[PDB]
Parts: C-alpha cells; structure tokens; sequence
C-alpha cells in the first residue's frame, strides 16, 4: 500500500526536516492540544502550556519513533513493535486521535517547508502517517 | 435533539421495558470486551485483563447501571441534553479525563444491546430514533470539553 | 488480525444465519439508510423506502460477498479482489461509511440471534467487518 | 461557532491576505490528489487521471476558487453558519448527492493550505481558531441532509 514513490516522498520529506524533528513534533502536539482539546484527556499528568518540559520531552520521543518508521518503510510492523504493544496494552489511545496528530504533523511540515510540501508529497505523507497509526493500533483487539 | 412526536413515543415506550441493571451491566461489559482499550478507565475496579474477568467484575456491572440510569435521565429532557448533561460533561473532562470518543462507542453498543433484547420490536425506525438519541447524549457529554 | 477463535465465532454466526443472509443484509442496509441518512448520497438512483425491492436485491449481492468472505477468512484480499477494485475505482465510497453498515450488520445479527451474539462473538464479528471494510478500501490510494 | 474576540480578529486578519483563486485552486486540487475517491464528483471536469492533470485542470482550479469565495462569505456570519449555508446544504444533499464527510476532508486540506501559505504567522492559536471554523462550516453544510 505504500508505493515506492510514497516511500521516496516520505524519506525526501523527513530528510528536509533534518535536525528539526523533535521541535517540529513538539510543535505538532501543541497544535493538537490547542485545536483538538479532547486529545488533552490523555495527558492529565502533563503541563500542556507552551514550552513545558513534558511536551518537549514527548515531542522528542515521538519524533524518534517517526524517524525509525521513516527508516523501516518496508516493515513498519517490525520497527514499531514495542510501541505497538505499549499503545495497545497500556496507553490505549482511542484510534481517532492518531488522525488528529497526523493532521497536526502535516500542518507543521507544510508551514515549515512550504515549497517542498507538494500535493503529491502531501498525498504520500498522509498515507504514511495513516500507515503508522494502523500499525500502532494493530494489537488493540 | 430533533425528534418527531412518533419517535419520542417510540423512545419512551422501549425504555420503560429496559432493565437498567441488566442492560446497563451488559452495555458497559460489551464496551470493554469489544473495544478492550476502554478498560483503561476502570482498571481500579479489579482484574479486567480478560473478557471473562470484565463480565464478572461487580464494579463494572454496577457502573453500567449507573451510566444507563443517567442515560435514562437524558430521555426525560430530550429537548435540552446540553443542560441536563452539563455538570457530567465537566466532570468527565476535568476530573475523569475521559476521551469523549468513548461516548460514541458506548452509544453504538447500547443500540446493539437494545436490539439484542427486544428483537422484532427494535425496528429500523425504532433504531433511527435511538441513534439520534445516543448521538445527542454523546454530543452533550462532550460539549463542555476544553 | 482475526485469531482462530474470532474465525470460529464468525463461522458459527454465519452458519446460524444460513438462508437468512439476503434478508439479514437487506435489513442491515435499511437500518443504515434510515439511521444514517448520509449513506443514501451513494444510492440516489435507488428506491430507499421501507421494504424496498431494490434494497432487497442489493442485500442479496452484499450477503453473497459476506458469505464468500466467511468462506475465505485466511485470504480476504483474494476473495474480495473484484469488489475492492470496484469500490476503489468506481464507487469510491468514503471509508467512513463502511463502519455505518458494519454497525447495522451487528444490530441485525444481535436482533435475530441474541443467544449466539455474545460479547465475545460481538467482538469477533466487529473485527471481521472492519477487516472486510479495510479490504474493500485497500485500493483507494 | 464560538470564537473569542481575539480568535475572530485572527480569523478575519488572515483571510484578508488570502488569495481566493490561488488557495482555493490548491485546496480543491490537494483534496483530489490526497483523497482520490473525491474525484467521483468531478468526472465531467476533464482529465483527472494524474496528479499533474488535476493540478492543471482549469475546471478544478475554477471550482476551488468558487468554493473558497463561499467559505469566505461564511466567515462574515460566524455566529450563524447554519443559516448562511442552509441553501447550499440542501443543494449538496438533494442535487449533488455529496457525502458530507467530504466537507470535513476539505476543511483539513484548507487548514493545511493556509499553514503552507502563511508559514509561521499561522500559529497554533491561529490554527485552533481556524479548526473551529472549518468544523463549523462542515457542520452547517451537513445540517440539511436527510
Ligand atoms: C494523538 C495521538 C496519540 C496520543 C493521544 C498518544 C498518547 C500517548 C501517551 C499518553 C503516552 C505516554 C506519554 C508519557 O506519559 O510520557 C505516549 C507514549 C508514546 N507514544 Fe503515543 N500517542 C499518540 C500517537 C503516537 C504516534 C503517531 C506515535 C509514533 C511516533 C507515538 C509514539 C509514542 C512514543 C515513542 C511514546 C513514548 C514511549 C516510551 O516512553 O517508551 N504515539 N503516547
Ligand atoms: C462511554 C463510555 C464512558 C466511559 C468510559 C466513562 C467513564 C467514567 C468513569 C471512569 C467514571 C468514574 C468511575 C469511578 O472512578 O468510580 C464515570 C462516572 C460517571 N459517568 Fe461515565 N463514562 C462513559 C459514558 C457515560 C455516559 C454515556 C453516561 C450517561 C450520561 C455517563 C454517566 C456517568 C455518571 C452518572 C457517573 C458518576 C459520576 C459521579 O456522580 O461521581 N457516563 N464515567
Ligand atoms: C462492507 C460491506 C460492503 C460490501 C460487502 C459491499 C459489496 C458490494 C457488492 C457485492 C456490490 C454489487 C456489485 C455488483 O454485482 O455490481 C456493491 C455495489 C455497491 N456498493 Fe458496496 N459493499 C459494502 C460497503 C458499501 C458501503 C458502506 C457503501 C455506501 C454506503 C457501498 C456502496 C455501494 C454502491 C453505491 C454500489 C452500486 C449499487 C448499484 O449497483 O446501483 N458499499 N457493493
Ligand atoms: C469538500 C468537498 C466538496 C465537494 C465534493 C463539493 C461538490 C460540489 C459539486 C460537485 C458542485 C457542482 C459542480 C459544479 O459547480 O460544476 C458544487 C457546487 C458548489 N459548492 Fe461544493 N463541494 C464541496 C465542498 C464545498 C464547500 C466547503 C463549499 C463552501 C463553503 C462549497 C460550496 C459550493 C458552491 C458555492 C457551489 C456552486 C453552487 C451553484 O452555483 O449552484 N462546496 N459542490
């Protein structure tokens, strides 16, 4: 389902992000919390104000997982196996929330890399983030 | 919520046939078995690692009753679900940190449960009425989120 | 992924359905059109009134695809190949609608088989219908 | 929709800078490329076979301009989106047979298109306000469905 062109578009995109992965994802979560407050129900233990250490820490960890996914597009179920277990057994985030984060990830990318976020690139990234979301919820039931 | 006079009768008639303890128990039970991640909010009730523990947990069954009984309260104020469920919306958001998506999931299970118990009586039309009711209830409980 | 027990539950449910598949599915679809009126935007050419012959005819076809699905649980992609082409390239039903019909299939089965429709069977059937939906939309992009 | 005074000013300030043709073209274009099943409503718009065909489709671009002009107009009535879009909502349901999920899809594309054009002036607060408006507009447009 991820075509060779979709994988090329994905790695192209993430390579332009570069060392900004952690900051961009940190910014994606804040965009999620502000525009989609229901997602905040999963972080009652976080200070969710702008610049909080907990969100920045979380952005970093989420970014690293996406970097791994970008590195293993042929076998995402195997790259994300431990996070898969975690979200299924402990975190238990309703699957509708993955789409909201994916959406805020696209807004962040698009805002930071305007000329590189082409329609076809957008299309590939949406398929990827939906793919990662499927993998992370794959063991829920 | 926008319901016809014929639909309100249908809604009220069926609910007078509803055992809130039994169907309450079952609706919450089925939520936790069908969508196992919804068990996160009730882990303090005891062992919920399996379908069978879930079905035999006294606190899960009792909570399902409480929940259905609150749902029955909504039915007494169908023109004003927002007002009725205002305090509970604030409670679920601020204190319980329940993702309102769950309200929708519970709604769907409630319909399958009414159907399971009432057979033929739960017509496509009776269903349409309750589908509008569960979405109204869901939206109302979500309304005070922030 | 459907475990052995889920497949047992699906096959038991459907065996118990028997010659009722056309009637049960035609009913599902009526429950869908009436409960979820947005779904009727895909059938503007249909008689959607209660008891419809057109809906009945369509239910027979949909039941047939379900029966074939039930008979090929290990390889749904292969069994539903022609159907996933058609929904992808012609019908182009938004992925959101497949859940609405699944939900009414569960309403219909629970109504007609209350003793067989246990929490566990319920869960197995929901996973199955979600699997059918995923396969039917697998070629959308 | 319920916007604070700060948010409404933000909505209006960003839109004054929107090139309706340019960004409406892009937004419809990106809808058809990102979510290819949406092209089912544009079979008569000529070539939509490739992503670059979509992108050079004079009728897609034009219709996109038309859509955002209407969106734009709805931003003059943020206290009453349902009344504003009531006629278009009946038209999309009864004439065009457009599954209203599509409005939610376009809303998301629009937010992304706005981010892309405005960059870092489209702050998380600015997105949040615009998220409220696109769900409000989508909601107004689904409202007369039956
Ligand atoms: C809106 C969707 C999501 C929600 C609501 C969510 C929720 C959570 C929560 C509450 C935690 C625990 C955080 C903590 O207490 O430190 C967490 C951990 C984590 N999740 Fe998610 N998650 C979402 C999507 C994702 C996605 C798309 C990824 C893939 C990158 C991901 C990967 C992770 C990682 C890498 C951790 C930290 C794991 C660890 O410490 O071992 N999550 N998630
Ligand atoms: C849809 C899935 C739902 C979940 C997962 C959920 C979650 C919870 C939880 C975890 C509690 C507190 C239990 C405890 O810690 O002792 C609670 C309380 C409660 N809920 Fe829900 N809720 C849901 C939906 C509903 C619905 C639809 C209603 C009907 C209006 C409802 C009405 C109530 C009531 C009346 C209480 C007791 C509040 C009090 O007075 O302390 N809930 N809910
Ligand atoms: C997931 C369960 C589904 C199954 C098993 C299924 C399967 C089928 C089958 C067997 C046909 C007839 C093919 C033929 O012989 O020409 C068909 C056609 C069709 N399907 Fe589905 N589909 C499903 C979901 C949906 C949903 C949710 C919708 C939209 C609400 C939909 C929309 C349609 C439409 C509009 C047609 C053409 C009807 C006509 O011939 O006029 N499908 N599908
Ligand atoms: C997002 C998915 C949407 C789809 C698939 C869609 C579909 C269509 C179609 C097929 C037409 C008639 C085709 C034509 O003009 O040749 C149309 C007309 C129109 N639509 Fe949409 N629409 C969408 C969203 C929107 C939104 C968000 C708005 C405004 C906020 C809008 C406003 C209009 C207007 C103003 C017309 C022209 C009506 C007329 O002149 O009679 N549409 N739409």
């Amino acid at each position: 389902v991820l075509s060779d062109n979709d994988k090329t578009n994905v790695k192209a995109t993430w390579s332009k992000v570069g060392d900004h992965a952690s900051d961009y994802v940190a910014e994606a979560l804040e965009r999620m919390f502000f525009s989609f407050p229901t997602t905040k129900t999963y972080f009652p233990h976080f200070d969710l104000s702008h610049g909080s250490g907990q969100v920045k820490g979380h952005g970093k960890k989420v970014g690293e997982a996406l970097t791994q996914a970008v590195g293993h597009l042929d076998d995402l179920p195997s790259a994300l196996s431990a996070l898969s277990d975690l979200h299924a057994h402990k975190l238990r985030v309703d699957p509708v929330n993955f789409k909201l984060l994916s959406h805020c990830l696209l807004v962040t990318l698009s805002s930071h890399q305007p000329t590189e976020f082409t329609p076809e690139v957008h299309a590939s990234l949406d398929k990827f983030l939906s793919n990662v979301s499927t993998v992370l919820t794959s063991k829920y039931r | 919520v926008n319901l016809t006079a014929a639909e309100k009768t249908q809604v009220a008639n069926l609910w007078g046939k509803v055992n809130v303890k039994e169907l309450g128990g079952e609706a919450l039970s089925r939520l936790l078995v069908v969508y196992p991640w919804t068990r996160r909010f009730f882990e303090h009730f005891g062992d919920l690692s399996t379908a069978d523990a879930v079905l035999h947990n006294a606190k899960v069954l009792a909570h399902g009753e409480k929940v259905l009984t609150s749902f029955g309260e909504g039915l007494k104020h169908l023109d004003n679900l927002k007002g009725t469920f205002s305090d509970l919306s604030e409670l679920h958001c601020d204190k319980l940190h329940v993702d309102p998506q769950n309200f929708r999931l519970l709604g769907n299970v409630l319909v399958i449960v009414l159907a399971r118990h009432f057979g033929k009586e739960f017509t496509p039309d009776v269903q349409a009425a309750y589908e509008k009711v569960v979405a109204g209830v869901a939206n109302a409980l979500a309304h005070k989120y922030h």
